[PDB]
RNA sequence: GUGAAGCCAGAGGAAACUCUGGUGGAGGCUCGCAGCGGUUCUGACGUGCAAAUCGAUCGUCAAAUCUGAGCAUGGGGGCGAA
RNA sequence: UGGGGAAAGGUUCCAUGUGAACAGCGGUUGGACAUGGGUUAGUCGAUCCUAAGCCAUAGGGAAGUUCCGUUUCAAAGGGGCACUCGUGCCCCGUGUGGCGAAAGGGAAGCCGGUUAAUAUUCCGGCACCUGGAUGUGGGUUUUGCGCGGCAACGCAACUGAACGCGGAGACGACGGCGGGGGCCCCGGGCAGAGUUCUCUUUUCUUCUUAACGGUCUAUCACCCUGGAAACAGUUUGUCUGGAGAUAGGGUUUAAUGGCCGGAAGAGCCCGACACUUCUGUCGGGUCCGGUGCGCUCUCGACGUCCCUUGAAAAUCCGCGGGAGGGAAUAAUUCUCACGCCAGGUCGUACUCAUAACCGCAGCAGGUCCCCAAGGUGAACAGCCUCUGGUUGAUAGAACAAUGUAG
């Protein structure tokens, strides 16, 4: 697990050779939006408080992978 | 400084000369 | 009867020396052209306790002449050493407290400590905590030189025998009592095992020369003769007197 | 506890200006020795 | 407050051992544990850690010295005389 | 109020078999082993712990950055920094002791 | 439980010095659980639970204390606080 | 009389079935009988290093099986490079062999779930170590191998051969004191449960957060200014100070401390709907404080005792020294970030004991350890209780003598 203080780099990590699988899971109870991110290494995290820069970014990143957001109550 | 490291770097260093002088 | 106690101890199962905590042993250093016309310097490292023995020993460092590297030496302290003191060893070399000099380039009346007996053979004369030996004449020709040992006996040693300024530090160890056999236990288990010693007058006669009777008692002579068999010497041997002494 | 209780008064005295070092010094050994029962009777002696 | 009128540091082995060697032990017991003025740094720091091997606190110098004192009567007298010795020999 | 157990075939407490209580996100008391405990290096003449350089076990020291590892001076292992001052101190007086001696022996055998 | 050195304060005296209250925590010291041992009942059983055990009462208990694994000493030989 | 292990045991573990024999009575039951199934590792061990000790080599004894000998009166090795290619060349040397620890030294894995029987190994997620080849980003250089701080020193990097110096591995017993994790105790709140003739804003249970990282702090100690007697600072325990105290300002070894990622999507507690099963599904909650000569583990600064001073080796790091090699369109031997490949062999079931070991046996005997709740009480004393485990030792009837125990 490693942190990412801002945004520009954020799209760097994702925009490489090898990041594999993406994801994207809100909290209600407390407004915030996690985007996590599956390299080879680790796993990267970007915390958000805000409610509009979190759509809006989802377009900015490559078109190649895939987002699935996390859904409550997961099933082996 | 182990024996593994001077030895390690000689030889990736030769093995990087020899392809050069190879293409030239 | 059997094999008598001081018969088993010459075959070194159970009676030998404990030296796992021994480090080195004490000596001086081999001859050499150096200390033999010159002298050389070497410094007080450490201070140190080895078990088993009083005499603390001073680790002392010298250099090489012939190659590069610095070479480490254990001697015994005599009394005023401390670490940080520069040594000398040589003929030419002031003679003050700690100093290692020919014994021939010495003045008589000067006490010294580990004393060569053999010119090389690194010290072996006297070397334990508080004693000395005393010089007392030379002979400049055919060079021979004659001392006097902590026993009172005179000998006559070689005038280029070596022998290090001094007297052995360790002061009067044998004064306070012991006072407990466990101190006695200490102190001797980690020399020999030989503390707990039983008496051979409560011995069976199957055991020990002195064994049973309905009394204990010796019964014979207990002075021995010098030429007896191996078995029958237990006790005074070849004695020439007995009784308390009274002039020396 | 009591040695505690004592030493700790007396620094905030000496910092707050209510004495000076040469009679905190004095006082400290006074109470190093049983002097002084509790904290009550050690302000008495700093009054008079 | 005294505690003891006569006994002092050999008071801790009770009524055992006998009189006269608990009061002849006393003579180096007391001088083994006493503190000593240091010959170098002059700090009143010295203290025994081995049989015959003396070290001060303050300096870390170390010292080779007697088995319960800092010095003995038979070194001290040597020294001198061969101070003394010495330097009418090579004068 | 739940008892532990050991996790491992040694069951005895032999300075080699660390362990530690914990409490786990299923509600539950285990046991860690855990490793020993770093040493700081020392002095090379006087014996102190040497400040800026962190304890790890002696063979740890091989994936650490070579500026996290000493300081950035002359002896910067193994020397604390007081002991060196001497040190240059010492070498500078002994040279122009050196120096001084020599030139006044030459010039006094000289004279004669 | 008792309370040795070292340290703090006070009081008496012309002086030499002596008393009193605290602090501290030494000892092959002491009462007493677990472990270790085996005094008495000359108790139980005595073709036994057992080719040496069971019960009550006892000795020591911070040191000459108790103990595991690896190694050495071999029969007129070993080892033995005997 | 609980939950797990070392030595020892060797299928005793689980399922299905069962006549006779065994379980000193019975037996539908069994550690017995019959038929099948069950033990997954780069991270736990062995494998590596030496200790006490054992055995080869050079040699010398003895008629001989063999005894001594372990650095000794020995010509005893190991390092580098290039070809066309194996052949050829060039340097350093007194040498200095093997075995021996599942409790000594030692590179690296945690959580949740799963089977009738295994799991730190299987499944999902998130990591780490060693070895080997290689690329991108960044760094350095035309003053050829970095800058800043007075200083202790700091940072994402920031050449270093022969030879040499030093540190870590690396170590006794006891006494009190301080910090931290776990347990115990007290108050409030939300859910569920027990009792209720009378009383009790009542009693009980759940309210959890791993390895691995980032960032901010934490005793000792060290640096700068300045110069102390009317001596001061100060520990429960009198040590410290012109060899530089008090005071003011700083640097640094040491998280099992706070916050963030992992992480709520997990686990746990309630409520509401469905139905032969194959099956499930949707709502909530998962907080805030206090206290202590409390019990246990660990860390730190102190002190005491010794005619007692309380192991060695493999492996890794630092420094002194300056051999060689290196750019101006690139060159690069950068211990920085990311990225590629691989990690062989054997053990892993179960018991560890009033029935799985040794005592002729399913024997009141013996056999090394780890965790340790509430009450009374000085207390691991004795007595009662909760979690957890048992209810197994041939039975029924009557109460004479003599017994054993009270
Ligand atoms: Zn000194
Ligand atoms: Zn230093």
């Amino acid at each position: 697990p490693q942190e990412v203080s801002d945004i520009k780099k954020f799209i760097e990590i994702c925009r490489r050779k090898d990041a594999s699988s993406a994801r994207i899971k809100k909290n209600p109870k407390t407004q915030q939006i996690k985007f996590k991110v599956r390299c080879q290494r680790f796993l990267y995290t970007l915390v958000l408080k805000d409610s509009d820069k979190a759509e809006k970014l989802k377009q900015s990143l490559p078109p190649n992978l895939q987002i699935k957001d996390v859904p409550k109550r997961n099933k082996r | 400084m182990r024996a593994k490291w001077r030895k390690k770097r000689t030889r990736r260093l030769k093995r990087k000369r020899r392809k050069v002088r190879a293409r030239s | 009867g059997r094999v008598i106690r001081n018969q088993r101890k010459g075959r070194g199962s159970v009676f030998t020396a404990h030296t796992r905590l021994r480090k080195a042993p004490a000596k001086f250093r081999p001859l050499d052209y150096a200390e033999r016309h010159g002298y050389i310097r070497g410094i007080v490292k450490e201070i140190i306790h080895d078990p088993g023995r009083g005499a603390p020993l001073a680790r002392v460092v010298f250099r090489s002449p012939y190659k590069y590297k610095q070479i480490t030496e254990t001697f015994i302290a005599n009394e005023g050493m401390y670490t940080g003191q520069f040594i000398y060893a040589g003929k030419n070399a002031a003679l003050t407290v700690g100093n290692i000099l020919p014994l021939s380039s010495v003045p008589e009346g000067t006490v010294v400590s580990n004393v060569e007996e053999k010119p090389g053979d690194r010290g072996a004369l006297g070397r334990t905590s508080g004693n000395y030996v005393t010089v007392v004449g030379h002979n400049p020709d055919e060079g021979k030189t004659r001392i006097k040992l902590p026993s009172g006996a005179k000998k006559v040693v070689p005038s280029s025998s070596r022998g290090m300024i001094g007297i052995v530090a360790g002061g009067g160890r044998t004064d306070k009592p012991l006072l407990k056999a466990s101190r006695a236990k200490h102190k001797f288990a980690v020399k020999r095992n030989r503390w707990p010693k039983t008496r051979g007058v409560a011995m069976n006669p199957v055991d020990h020369p002195h064994g049973g009777g309905n009394h204990q008692h010796i019964g014979k002579a207990s002075t021995i003769s010098r030429y007896a068999a191996q078995g029958q010497k237990a006790g005074l041997i070849a004695a020439r007197r007995t009784g308390l002494l009274r002039g020396t | 506890r009591r040695q505690r209780v004592l030493r700790r008064l007396l620094v905030k005295y000496r910092a707050s200006g209510k004495i000076d070092k040469h009679l905190y010094h004095e006082l400290y050994h006074l109470a190093k020795g049983n002097t002084f029962k509790h904290k009550r009777a050690l302000v008495e002696h700093i009054h008079r | 407050s005294k505690r003891t009128k006569k006994v002092g540091i050999s008071g801790k082995y009770g009524t055992r051992y006998g009189a006269s060697l608990r009061k002849l032990v006393k003579k180096q017991e007391v001088t083994q544990h006493a503190r000593y003025t240091c010959t170098f740094c002059g700090k009143n720091s010295v203290r025994r850690t081995a049989v015959g091997i003396w070290s001060c606190k303050s300096c870390k110098k170390t010292m080779a010295g007697g088995a319960y004192t800092v010095s003995t009567p038979a070194a001290a007298a040597m020294r001198s005389t061969l101070r003394r010795l010495r330097e009418i020999t090579e004068a | 109020p739940t008892r532990v157990t050991y996790r491992r075939r040694n069951p005895y407490n032999t300075t080699s078999n660390r362990t530690r209580v914990i409490k786990t996100p299923g509600g539950q008391l285990r046991v860690l082993h855990i490793k020993k405990r770093g040493t700081a290096p020392k002095c090379g003449d006087c014996g102190i712990k040497l400040p800026g350089i962190p304890a790890l076990r002696p063979r740890e020291y091989a994936t650490i950055s070579k500026p996290k590892k000493t300081v950035q001076r002359a002896y910067g292992g193994s020397r604390c920094g007081n002991c060196v001052r001497d040190r240059i101190i010492r070498a500078f007086l002994i040279e122009e002791q050196k120096i001084v001696k020599k030139v006044l022996k030459e010039q006094s055998q000289a004279e004669k």
